[PDB]
């Protein structure tokens, strides 16, 4: 009764034609009882603790990992200190592309400035009407959409100067 | 023909049945149904042929012919077999351009199934006939034909020049007894 | 079940005449169905959970009714 | 406006369909029974209009 | 009389009712459909009477 | 009038009834339509197109 | 509204809505079809008989 | 990042959306190698083995495990010797739904009569122009469209009399 491997790829593709949509959130602004032991993130929960905002998704693609010589010669990324190669979605299941990479980059002020402890990804979200800025506050948000992925992590800050970024690598079915 | 097997349409105009009467407690007949609409449309159509004639403009349809003797209707209304219609198609036709020359809409019969157009499946949301299968539609669309003697005149051209002008609505009967 | 090996295994009757549409008691949106071919009288559809030859038809065909229009439906669900 | 949830009215006189032809062994559905009236009323309302103007005192 | 027992049809043209507006899930009367086409039977009846009188050869 | 999918008589075959409105002629009712009229075995009046008793009377 | 079939199982059962459509009267209202018009409370036109406009037209 | 619990419900919406394209397929027409044991399947396999043809799903809803005593009045079905009920897509996150169920009745001789052996379900599938019928021989087809999911089952065989009803209850994850 099984799936085949081009399936996954399709899911994949799904999530990347909705990229316009899909925005960074963050928050967690307050301690966790230990800053750096976090608890367990919950798969039923429907939206971050203390929401900070929302940014707009800077890069979306399909994406694989690297195999030499041949992506060792073409447009390239590094993460987790490792290479990874991008893929158009008309070549998905040719190159067996699974993964989902999401992005964004969050800087200086442009959400108010505090410590925050969750990151995740939203797609579907609309502004309240007349706003069309990339940025953000809850307050400025008619529908919030849905959180597909986010992760618990131990404390981390922002100050004028800086940028905050932060980047995925996801898959639909991490259990076949 | 809708008395075949699919429809089994019982309306006949020689019987002289107006009216369905159903009864309660009893299995529903779709020929029943369909005689029902039957009825109320072929009296509409005789209503509609004392008073008009299936050439007959109302309004609208004004013509526009090109160069090349390429002619084309603008919409408007007007009486084809039983029912004012609204004629709203952008045809194209080439006339001969010599002796005398007619242009006439057809009207054409077809049927419209769920398996051709989705949206006539069941979308009555929560209830178990969901997204299942009913009744047909009857679709008739009118297009123009150039001397076509089985279709109903709008318009006559000699030589290419407009033979008869009607500057408003035509009532045939009515315009007898004007006459 | 008898000629099949066991009893444990899901077969039952479904009989479409009782969702025949009458007028003032089925829903309109409901489950029933306008009569016709088959929601009709003298006829029945045999559900079987599990595998079976053809010939089991021609052991209805030894059992039913004379008369009534036979069915057999096989249910994937149950083989899995 | 009849084309919502609670009615679903599916008539529409662009698309120039005439006759809700109902077939055997089928469910019936209510948005059959509302357009097998509305196109009735549809037709009435232009033979008036071919005729009579809205106020026209008889 | 139309309004009898068997039938049972609720047309009378005082309540200027002019369609019947099913809904799903519910029983469907033989009344509600008797009315359906006695309310398009009147309002042609009124628009014939509007043009013609009895006995009025064609 | 019976159900044609069965075409036999049975407990599911009546259904609706139907309304038969048959004509006839007559000589001197006033409850009928009157179409014409005679005097002395001779006809009345003429119409030689169709009769249309409110257009008629805005034409007059 | 409800069914009074005595003896039936949707006795009592709710069933299809109606659609009233109730005429009212109303004075320089523009989406009313007009019927009168008057100028400093007198009748500014009269009609003896029926109104049609498309034959009206056809008659002017 | 983890995968929420919406996120399943949300393919599962989706794969639902693409239901006007999806149809059922058969083949493998003559013997495996062991007719009493079927070859496990391969993920990888882009069609079916001598294909029969193709007939469009008669259902595609979401579902879920039915419970009493709320769903002790409505359209139960049976299924994995289980009992399941329908969700409307826009019910979907308030139910719980991340399973989809899947059905389509060959009636009869509608497609070529014959043994067959293999069973899947394909979206995006396109056919020639004018070929508007629900039922279809390859040669009619101009698109297969992907493969999703697909089974090896030892042989079934066909009459004008019979009636094969196939089905799945799946997610693009079974096993979650």
């Amino acid at each position: 009764a099984i799936a085949t491997y081009n399936s996954h790829v399709e899911l994949a593709k799904y999530l990347v034609s909705k990229a316009d949509s899909v925005y960074l959130t963050i928050g967690k602004s307050t301690p966790w009882s230990n800053e750096t032991n976090p608890p367990q993130p919950d798969e039923n929960a429907t939206v971050l603790q203390e929401v900070i905002g929302y940014k707009k998704a800077t890069k979306v693609t399909l994406v694989r990992p690297s195999k030499s010589p041949e992506d060792d010669n073409k447009n390239l990324i590094s993460y987790g200190n490792k290479s990874w190669v991008e893929v158009t979605p008309e070549n998905a299941k040719a190159e067996g592309a699974k993964w989902v990479y999401l992005e964004s980059s969050i800087v200086g002020d442009e959400l108010p400035l505090g410590t925050y402890r969750q990151v995740g990804f939203v797609m579907d979200l609309v502004a309240k009407s007349g706003i069309s800025k990339f940025n953000l506050v809850p307050s400025e948000v008619e529908s919030t959409g849905t959180l597909l992925f986010f992760d618990n992590k131990q404390f981390q800050n922002r100050s004028e100067q800086t940028t905050a970024k932060e980047r995925f690598i996801v898959e639909v079915d991490p259990n076949s | 023909n809708f008395k075949g097997s699919p429809y089994l349409d019982r309306f006949d105009p020689s019987k002289d049945r107006t009216k369905v009467l159903f009864n309660p407690d009893r299995p529903l007949q779709q020929a029943e149904l369909n005689e029902m609409q039957s009825i109320d449309q072929y009296y509409l159509k005789n209503l509609g042929d004392a008073i008009f004639k299936d050439g007959d403009k109302q309004s609208g349809l004004g013509f526009t012919l090109s160069e090349d003797n390429v002619l084309t209707v603008n919409p408007g209304y007007v009486y084809i077999n039983g029912k004012i219609r609204y004629y709203d198609n952008d045809d194209s036709v080439k006339i001969t351009g010599v002796g005398k020359e007619t242009i006439g809409i057809k009207l054409t019969e077809r049927i419209v199934t769920p398996d051709e157009d989705a949206s006539l499946l069941d979308q009555t949301s929560g209830v178990p006939s969901y997204f299942s299968k009913g009744a047909d539609r009857l679709e008739e669309k009118m297009s123009l034909t150039v001397n076509d003697p089985t279709s109903a005149t709008i318009y006559t051209f000699m030589d290419g020049d407009l033979y008869i002008q009607s500057t408003n609505a035509e009532m045939d009967k009515i315009n007898k007894v004007l006459a | 079940k008898d000629y099949l090996g066991r009893d444990d295994i899901d077969v039952s009757v479904y009989e479409p005449f009782t969702n025949i549409f009458y007028t003032n008691k089925s829903h309109l949106n409901g489950e029933d169905h306008l009569m016709g071919y088959y929601y009709r009288f003298a006829v029945i559809n045999v559900s079987i959970g599990d595998y079976f030859p053809v010939e089991i038809i021609d052991v209805i065909n030894e059992f039913k009714p004379a008369g009534v229009t036979l069915y057999v439906t096989y249910d994937g669900a149950s083989t899995i």
